[PDB]
């Protein structure tokens, strides 16, 4: 496609040849006849009112070997549309146009049989080592410094090819692995150290669970043999974040695949955004769940949003590869149209293919579950991203391990609480107590709070600062009443009143604008951007809150607005919503989305798509003066809607119970007095 | 506490426990505690002692293992790595020499990886020229091949000095080689000599002790004689640019491969690497500036310039002449100094611009000066494309020509070298900031076509991608109009886009508008914030047109009889305005201007929220009248609008059959004459006074068209008095259920009870006949139709199983009926979900306590939904009657009776279904159906009688084929006199046909469920072919079938008049 | 088949669920993924001749003379070019298969390449002798008859690149060609 242009060609021997335009309509299992008969009818009509001797179109169907079986069966016109190129007309001059069959699996030879199968064959080990050597061909004493390597790891490859009914691995990641070991080692011109290939080796071949990939390729080369260990979280961060000298010499052909992360229950998102995302924070491209949305809509947007990151250099969090990936398959071949120095890939909705800049810095990172990615993913797809394994484990080191178990242990001694005021035995699980509490919170708040850390040195003084941290967290979302019945707990009596000492005095949580008066004092940990999300039982703000927080705050706050999740039916309505709360002047601003989980409507499922949203136009919207101030708020019902709620999730969000938000001048402000006092002495 | 738990305490060996008691810093403390002294061993525990015990057994047998050789390999280079801890726990323990046993261990150790390294080498030289020649590689093929598990003892550590391992080298003269190969094992020089000699021998099997002879020796003599004539530096350069060719400004890396060159032979390195590797560099140098002044003077010949140089003329007689001599001589380094350090690169610069001296000379030909550059970008522009490759386009030219302009620009024809190398050293330092400046020049040159008609360009027919979107904002009009010709209802067809100037009109499509947003998501951006806001705006008006479009449709499809002529003009300019209308008389024009976005959310929350409630509705009216329960919501909307009219369709009256039986126009208007009484025209009078006045009410459309839909809700036939209202609807289906007399009755068989759903399992085969042995318990009566029957197939309607359940569980019917769901296993995951679910809530609800609901399923496909939710309300008997009853109900039944004039008299005693088949084809099914047409033919004089032909040739037999082939032909009655249709069916079509011959043939229906409905006339023949899972199932019906001749000559006529009469 | 199974990833469904079948066999592995002819068809059908490949050279022969123009191309080499195209169908046929039973089919096709490399056979022969000049010896640096060359090029184009056991062709095909190119090798 980059080659034969007419006479924009790059030699005297393409521009005497005809001049190539292409449209690519990928091939899905569940494709339609009318897509590819649709594509046809696009590249004659580019043939038309053009020289039929000197401008050809070509339709690709690249992936025309998973169209092959649908019931509808999408590839039985292709048969005539080769020949006179249209249907139900007279045969006639510009409907005969090129065409190029790319495909993955095998093809029914008969109805494709007019043209000429390239049935390339699985190579042995001769074209094995003759694809490395050209791979290499780039340099030439690196290229021989890493030639006796070319022999085993081939071999290896073959055996794991071998070893596995299921094709997890393909000749991807054997010239990647080839790409990988040359930049480590022209970057190095030193050699190649057993920490180099054992990286490379494992960072390729990854992912899959029944496979030592890293034993089988060190068995082939017994001397590149690592005895340290090699963690997942720095593979991540080190497929993601180059090297200061790479990809600065004259042109950039050494470079990874767009990374994956392999997860169960969707957490990955959280420990992404708690310890890696540093310095620039990326944008989500997901699924907007904002009832009757158009997805056709959303999906264009979507690659608008991807599109607009490559051209700036900014990394994208995909969430959705079944249905953005016939729009963005040929992206992820990773393989640029050079003009003037600058790599531009194929980005394509539908039957519409245009070559968009990418910048050198862009980073695309999908996420999935690990069941549908092993029985969905169509396989190409695996081997063109790189796979990876980042769920739970991989991040919790097991003195965390301890720490999570620790706290769901102190968790269920702090909801099990014995007391003989009342007569009634009312057993409490920790979902009623620390409201938002789910069986896997432990995990997630020892998490944030080694986060909050972030020095993660054992020399006995952090571990009691990370503990009694998380502890904070947790305490920091229960409701007040059970804080006050500690007393006959099981954590006994002196925890009792530290707790709610701690409750009181460290932290404000008494009314919503003492937590903002308290909060926005204090200097942060450098960031630019704060979040807040806050659960409660009382009333939601209403509109007359607004006025008297502003009142109170002419110095500090910036005349907030107050949205509400029942009336926004769009993306766009939240949009527009944040974005004149953005526009006006002034710093420090304060935004409320509000959410009732306990009503008629469905405003559950949109949490975490507003929050998505609000955090997507955040980082596209902020300058470097100004600073932010979100404050989800959701409402819930002390009669059991407490249990049902799914609670502390990670990143730039922090789970707060605020029971009451507006304010009482009524009770006093500290219901440890009035556990002092009795009515009479009141 | 400290062990090593692996999901509760399993061990199972001994290795872990090792690794345990290395690692961890505190058995060490501990056991040093303990063995200092023993009044703590003696009061720990009964299991700690046990544990500690074990720890202690497993320490012994490896510290036993360390002094003999059996200690295997792995647990030595755990030792070696924590030779700390295992020193003081050694030391500890010997009160129950070793620094020398630790040292020769690691000296031994260290002795046995360097002969592994070495030996990998040997298998890494050996098979990096595999290709070439073969080797067998003794027996250490496969004894390097197995992982470091195997035994110490093996390497064989003796006296009497020499160590064999398990890697049988032949001899130490191998053992040698591999040692050296593996201190040469980086030097690219060493593997183009390794080649080179490998290549000197051809397919060989060559073994060992012939490849250390017929490989390795002359590589080693021809690598050591090349040594020698570099340290000598006799060298010639023809070699040099031979082997040293891949060594271009790389010298590092070449003067650590001198290095690496220089360990191999033990002699000092001190003033020999540097001026050699000058010189080399010094050559290449040389030869660089050659190519340069090379393609410096092709660009003064062709460019058309003559100049004046007159300087690199000895070096171009240099260059075409050959000397063998590899010293420096120093009369051409003064020569040489004005480009001592010109580049490696950039020499691709000049020589880009070189090559191309058709750029320049166009340039100078049509530009002539740096001034209308900024003029000629702009003019480019907008004659440049929409995408991001053809936007970048005019960018690399202006970068290409400001970086080019100081050397093609500012020269003279006659130049001194001094300016030259002056207006050279700006141009590199202006190149500096843009390193990619050559492509950006190559790639603009190429484009000289499109370069040369742009200045000549005339007016080009292409508006933009982003001024259309301009023009869309400006001045496009949404127009949804719901068209009433013979296309479809698609949310393709009912939106148009009208884009006015001249007074010429396109008309973009729903398609077209998709292309575009395709086309302008993915355009250039100019860093503008006026085509991101423009363009923003234009995709959120579609966006919001779109819903409006798809919530339209949805309202249509779930049936409003009053927005089927509505229409709607958006105007997307600025305060343009929205401007409805409905396709009525009294009804007046509805317009807001203002905000286009936020307005016309907020008329889709209230078009969404008037769906809501018209659901719940219509949901109440069919649960009260039972009959707008016959039909789904587009059947409704036909009937409520074609039941007004004087004469009613064909179509209509036939799908009313359905309810009454026999229908006709004068038992229509007789029954819709007794519906509405004068208190309902009196009602809509007073609403449509009022109307008026409380439309005056509100200022913006928003309460308005509240008012306006909330009044159409309530009291709808006001709003559009040509189209009957669900009410008067319920009221015409019921009146006329009740005018036809004779209501059946159909009684459960045994076992299965009628207050309680009865789930049969039965199995693919015998699903359609044991259905059948529930509905002829009662004979003599009029066979099941579509209502109480649904064949249900995969991805049917939830919307029909949901009608079929609420005319099973309404009061107010009539008449007991049977109602079976037939095939209820293929039902999707999600309608039998809400199948489910809608079965819960309307018992819930209310209904009547004595319904027969039966449910019959795949025996093997209980797997599902609907079945696997229903194992509770089974009937363990799977009813079925035997086969001979089947033939005779259906036979007996399907018998058009006498005196009613139909095509049927030609069959067998009258049986209008017959089935023509054959076991193998080409028989004379087609010619039986003609003798029977030909055979009608003598009966009925005057026949004039049609015969349809349906050819039904695909995979998965479709209905709506067969029902649109046969929609034009029995709604005009005057072919009610007696017709014989004609189904022919091919063999490929095996999933298919039992199906839909239950459905035509025994049911007597065909329904599009957004269409009209054929019934099949008792009194017109039909002739279903089929081919030969079915051979069971094609017994059912009367089948009269036919055989080849010589199987009809020996029991048997088969002969007929027409082929034999004819010539 | 198993070559077709092993063609890089197999086929993306298994044979054993597909629901392209014939009878009990996949339509997907079949030379001819023909549909099945119903009866009073197959009692119908009749063979064409088989090619017996004696009549198959005089069929290329008029199959080149006719497509190629040759009024100034070489009055000699049509025989040349007939005879190997009609040994390189007969290798195809020699070998218990064929990969598509592509008699007469890759014919009119190669010849049409052969045309188009001749007709452009002014430069990409000059380009040759430059790369070949520029990093090669003198060996591969000799005098390519038009006619010869564009032969070769169209043999390799519809012949020899979709083989897996090219040698054999190779060395079958080069036994039916003039001095320059007489060797497989070549
Ligand atoms: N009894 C018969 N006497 C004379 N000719 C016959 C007889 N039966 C069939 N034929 C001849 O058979 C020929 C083709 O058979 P026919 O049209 O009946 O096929 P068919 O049963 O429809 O086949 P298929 O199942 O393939 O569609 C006709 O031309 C007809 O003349
Ligand atoms: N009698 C004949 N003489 C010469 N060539 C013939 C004759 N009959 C057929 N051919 C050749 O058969 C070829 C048909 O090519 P192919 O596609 O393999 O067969 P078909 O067109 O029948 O599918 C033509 O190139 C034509 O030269
Ligand atoms: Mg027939």
């Amino acid at each position: 496609a980059d080659a034969m242009q007419g006479q924009a060609a790059f030699s005297e021997l393409f521009r005497c040849l005809k001049q190539v335009h292409l449209v690519s309509f990928q091939c899905s299992p569940h494709s339609t006849p009318q897509g590819i008969i649709s594509t046809f009818k696009q590249c004659a009509r580019f043939q038309q009112g053009k020289d039929l001797g000197q401008y050809v179109s070509v339709v690709v169907l690249d992936e025309v070997g998973l169209a092959e079986d649908s019931p509808k069966m999408p590839l039985k016109t292709l048969h005539p549309l080769l020949e006179d190129g249209c249907i139900e007309d007279d045969p006639a001059p510009y409907k005969k146009v090129g065409f190029v069959g790319i495909s993955n699996w095998a093809l029914d030879p008969a109805k494709m049989n007019r043209g000429i199968f390239v049935s390339r064959g699985s190579p042995n080990e001769k074209e094995l080592i003759e694809s490395a050597e050209g791979i290499c061909s780039s340099d030439r004493l690196v290229q021989d410094k890493i030639r006796g390597y070319f022999a085993p790891f081939a071999k290896a490859y073959e055996t794991v090819c071998q070893k596995q009914d299921k094709e997890f691995f393909g000749l991807r990641d054997y010239y990647s692995l080839i790409k990988m070991v040359f930049a480590k080692a022209k970057a190095s011109k030193r050699g190649l150290s057993p920490q180099d290939i054992t990286h490379a080796v494992l960072r390729n071949f990854s992912g899959k669970d029944n496979i030592q990939a890293l034993s089988i390729f060190t068995a082939s080369l017994p001397e590149a043999r690592y005895k340290e260990e090699v963690s997942t979280v720095e593979l991540i961060k080190q497929n993601i974040y180059p090297g200061p000298q790479a990809s600065s010499r004259g042109l950039d052909g050494a470079e990874s695949r767009y990374l994956l992360v392999l997860t169960r229950n969707y957490v990955a998102l959280q420990i992404l955004q708690q310890t890696f995302f540093e310095g620039q924070q990326p944008e989500i491209i997901f699924g907007s769940s904002f009832p009757q949305d158009q997805e056709y809509t959303q999906i264009c947007r979507n690659i608008n949003r991807v599109k607009i990151c490559m051209e700036t250099g900014k990394m994208v969090v995909l969430l959705n590869l079944q249905n953005l990936y016939e729009s963005l398959y040929d992206a992820l071949n990773q393989y640029y149209v050079y003009l003037g120095g600058q790599k531009y890939v194929d980005l394509g909705l539908g039957t519409h293919r245009v070559k968009c800049r990418v910048h050198t810095a862009f980073r695309l990172i999908v996420i999935e579950e690990k069941d549908v990615v092993y029985k969905q993913f169509p396989v190409p797809l695996i081997n063109r991203l790189e796979k990876h394994y980042l769920d739970m484990n991989t991040v919790l080191q097991p003195w965390q391990k301890s720490i999570v178990q620790e706290l769901q242990q102190w968790a269920h001694e702090f909801a099990d609480v014995k007391a003989d005021q009342f007569i009634a035995r009312h057993k409490y699980s920790p979902a009623d107590v620390f409201i938002g509490y789910h069986s896997d919170a432990c995990a997630s708040v020892v998490l944030q709070a080694v986060e909050r850390q972030g020095c993660r040195d054992l020399t006995e003084e952090l571990y009691r600062k990370v503990s009694e941290e998380a502890r904070s967290i947790l305490l920091d979302c229960a409701t007040p009443d059970a804080v006050v019945r500690l007393s006959g707990s099981s954590l006994g009596s002196f925890t009792a009143k530290q707790l709610s000492q701690e409750y009181y005095y460290a932290q404000q949580h008494n009314s919503f604008v003492d937590f903002l008066q308290a909060h926005l004092r204090m200097t942060h940990h450098e960031c630019r951007a704060v979040f807040t999300e806050i659960t409660t039982f009382s009333r939601l703000l209403t509109g007359n809150d607004c006025d008297v927080l502003a009142s109170e705050l002419r110095g500090l706050a910036s005349k907030p607005v107050v949205l509400s999740l029942q009336q926004y039916d769009t993306e766009y309505s939240f949009l527009k919503d944040v974005r004149s709360w953005l526009t006006n002047p002034g710093k420090r601003k304060v935004l409320v989305i509000q959410a009732d989980f306990d009503d008629g409507t469905r405003s559950a499922q949109l949490v975490a798509s507003a929050k998505y949203t609000a955090i997507n136009e955040i980082n596209k919207t902020q300058g470097t003066k100004d600073f932010v101030f979100v404050y989800f708020v959701t409402k819930l019902s002390r009669m059991g809607s407490g249990t049902s709620y799914v609670g502390f999730h990670g990143g730039l969000w922090r789970s707060v119970h605020i029971d009451d938000l507006r304010r009482s001048t009524i009770m006093a402000s500290d219901v440890t007095k009035l556990q002092n006092v009795t009515i009479s002495q009141l | 506490k400290s062990w090593p738990v692996h999901n509760g305490e399993p061990v199972f060996d001994v290795d872990e426990i090792f690794k345990y008691l290395l690692k961890w810093p505190d058995v060490r403390q501990l056991f040093e505690l303990c063995g200092t002294n023993e009044k703590i061993i003696d009061n720990i525990t009964e299991e700690g002692r046990q544990l500690m015990a074990t720890a202690e057994s497993v320490f012994q047998k490896v510290a036993g293992e360390l002094e003999n050789g059996t200690i295997v390999v792995g647990q030595l280079e755990l030792i070696l790595e924590h030779q700390s801890q295992f020193l003081d726990i050694w030391n500890l323990n010997r009160r129950r020499d070793v620094r020398s046993l630790l040292k020769r261990r690691r000296d031994d150790l260290l002795f046995l990886k360097q002969e592994k390294r070495y030996v990998e080498s040997l298998l890494r030289q050996l098979g990096r020229v595999k290709h070439l020649v073969q080797v067998d590689f003794g027996n250490i093929e496969i004894i390097h091949s197995q992982d470091l598990s195997n035994k110490k003892l093996n390497e064989a550590v003796i006296k009497l000095s020499y160590k064999r391992e398990t890697h049988y080298c032949l001899s130490p003269d191998i053992r040698e080689m591999a040692s050296k190969l593996d201190s040469l094992k980086d030097s690219h020089i060493f593997q183009d000599f390794w080649q080179e000699t490998a290549e000197s021998l051809n397919e060989l099997k060559v073994s060992l002790p012939e490849v250390l002879e017929y490989l390795y020796n002359p590589c080693y003599d021809n690598f050591y004689t090349l040594y020698e004539n570099l340290k000598s530096g006799k060298i010639t350069f023809a070699e040099v640019d031979a082997i040293f060719k891949d060594f271009v400004d790389k010298y590092d890396e070449l003067k650590n491969d001198l290095k690496f060159m220089c360990t191999m032979n033990p002699q000092d390195q001190k003033g020999w690497i540097s001026e050699r590797v000058g010189q080399i560099k010094e050559y290449h140098t040389l030869h660089q500036a050659v190519s340069s002044a090379k393609v410096i003077l092709q660009v003064r010949r062709a460019l058309g310039v003559t100049g004046d140089f007159s300087v690199l003329n000895p070096l171009l007689n240099f260059a075409d002449s050959f000397e063998d001599f590899g010293n420096e001589s120093p009369q051409f380094i003064k020569a040489k100094q004005l480009l001592q350090d010109i580049s490696e690169p950039r020499q691709r610069c000049l020589e880009e611009l070189a090559r191309q001296t058709e750029l320049v000379a166009w340039l100078h030909k049509a530009l002539e000066d740096i001034n209308e550059l900024k003029v000629f970008v702009d003019l480019a522009s907008i004659s440049a494309g929409e995408n991001d490759i053809d936007v970048d386009r005019v960018a690399c030219f202006h970068d290409a020509v400001q970086g080019y302009a100081s050397l093609l620009y500012k020269m003279d024809e006659r130049t001194n070298f001094s300016d030259f190398m002056n207006h050279l050293q700006e141009l590199w330092r202006a190149l500096d900031n843009d390193q990619h400046l050559p492509d950006k020049l190559k790639d603009s040159a190429r484009n000289l076509e499109w370069l040369k008609t742009v200045k000549e360009s005339h007016g080009s027919v292409e508006l933009s991608s982003l001024s259309l979107a301009t023009a869309i904002n400006s001045r496009g009009v949404y127009v949804i109009e719901a068209p009433k010709d013979g296309q479809k209802i698609s949310p393709d067809t009912v939106l148009r886009l009208l884009l006015p100037d001249p007074e010429a009109l396109r008309t973009y499509s729903t398609e077209e508008l998709k292309e575009l947003l395709n086309k302008l998501m993915l355009m250039s951006g100019k860093k503008d914030h006026n085509s991101n806001t423009e363009v923003e705006k234009f995709s959120e008006v579609f966006s919001n047109m779109q819903r409006l479009v798809h919530v339209f449709i949805k309202l249509h499809c779930a049936g409003n009889m009053l927005f089927r002529t509505w229409t709607a003009k958006v105007y997307c300019c600025p305060d343009g305005g929205i401007f409805m209308n409905f396709g009525l008389e009294l009804l007046s024009q509805l317009t807001e201007k203002g905000d286009v976005i936020q307005l016309l959310g907020a008329l889709c929350r209230q078009m969404e929220d008037f769906l809501d409630n018209w659901k719940t509705v219509v949901a109440q009216k069919r649960a009260e009248h039972f009959y707008l329960n016959f039909y789904t919501a587009e059947q409704l909307v036909y009937l409520s609008s074609e039941l007004r009219k004087p004469r009613p369709s064909e179509a209509a009256l036939m799908m009313l059959s359905f309810i009454k039986g026999k229908c006709t126009v004068q038992d229509l208007v007789q029954a819709t004459s007794a519906c509405e009484s004068k208190a309902d025209r009196y009602c809509l009078r007073e609403v449509m006074k009022k109307l008026p006045q409380q439309l005056l009410s509100e200022p913006s459309l928003m309460g308005k068209l509240q008012v306006i839909m909330m009044q159409s809700l309530v009291y709808m036939s006001a709003f559009l008095p040509h189209c009957l209202d669900l009410d008067a609807l319920g009221r015409c289906l019921a009146h006329l259920a009740t005018m036809g007399g004779t209501p059946v009755e159909r009684p459960l068989p045994k076992g299965l009870q009628a207050g309680q759903p009865n789930l049969i399992l039965c199995g693919h085969s015998e699903v359609l006949p044991a259905a059948l042995a529930i509905y002829m318990q009662a004979p003599r009566q009029p066979l099941p139709t579509f209502d109480e029957v649904l064949l249900c197939t995969p991805a049917t309607t939830i919307e029909e199983v949901e009608l079929l359940l609420r005319r099973c569980l309404t009061s107010g019917s009539q008449g007991h009926k049977v109602y079976s769901l037939l095939f209820a296993d293929q039902l999707s995951y999600e309608v039998g979900c809400q199948a489910e679910e809608f079965f819960q809530s309307l018992c819930t609800r209310a209904h009547r306590e004595d319904y027969q609901l039966v449910i019959l399923c795949d025996a093997a496909r209980e797997h599902c939904y609907i079945p696997s939710t229903f194992s509770q309300y089974k009937v363990p008997l799977v009813p079925q009657a035997p086969l001979p009853n089947i033939q005779a109900y259906l036979q007996s039944h399907y018998q058009v009776p006498k005196r009613l004039l139909s095509a049927a008299t030609v069959f067998r005693d009258g049986l209008c279904v017959g089935i023509v088949t054959s076991e193998r084809a080409g028989v004379g099914k087609s010619l039986y159906v003609n003798t029977l047409h030909t055979k009608l033919k003598a009966k009925l004089r005057d026949e004039t009688v049609p015969l349809k032909i349906i050819r039904l040739t695909e995979p998965h037999l479709d209905e709506n084929q067969v029902l649109s082939a046969l929609l034009p032909f029995l709604k005009e009655k005057y072919q009610k006199m007696p017709v014989i249709f004609h189904i022919d069916i091919s063999t490929s079509v095996q999933t298919g046909i039992p199906i839909f011959l239950f459905k035509l043939l025994i049911l007597q229906y065909l329904m599009d469920i957004n269409g009209k409905i054929w019934r099949r006339s008792p009194g017109h023949l039909y002739l279903v072919e089929i081919p030969q899972p079915l051979f069971k199932f094609l017994d059912l019906f009367p089948k009269v079938t036919c055989r080849p001749p010589k199987e009809v000559i020996d029991m048997e006529p088969a002969m007929d008049p027409v082929e034999f009469c004819s010539e | 088949i198993l070559r077709l199974e092993s063609a890089g990833l197999g086929y993306r469904v298994s044979a054993e669920e597909t629901a392209d079948r014939l009878g009990s066999i996949p339509l997907r592995q079949l030379v001819y993924r023909v549909h099945a002819l119903p009866p009073s068809l197959i009692p119908l059908v009749w063979d064409f001749g088989q090619l017996n490949d004696s009549a198959e050279k005089l069929y290329i022969q008029q199959i080149v003379q006719r497509l190629v123009d040759s009024v100034s191309v070489n009055p000699s080499e049509t025989c040349v070019i007939a005879d190997v195209l009609s040994a390189s169908q007969m290798f195809m046929r020699k070998r218990e298969n064929e990969c598509g039973f592509v008699s007469l089919r890759d014919v009119e096709r190669c010849v049409k390449v052969f045309r188009w490399f001749h007709d452009h056979s002014d430069m990409l022969l000059k380009e040759l002798d430059k790369f070949l000049h520029e990093s090669s010896d003198s060996t591969h640096t000799f005098e390519r008859d038009p006619v010869l060359w564009s032969l070769v090029m169209a043999i390799g184009v519809c012949y020899h690149a979709s083989l897996e056991e090219k040698a054999s062709y190779r060395t079958a095909i080069a036994r039916c060609f003039p001095k320059p190119y007489n060797s497989s090798r070549a």
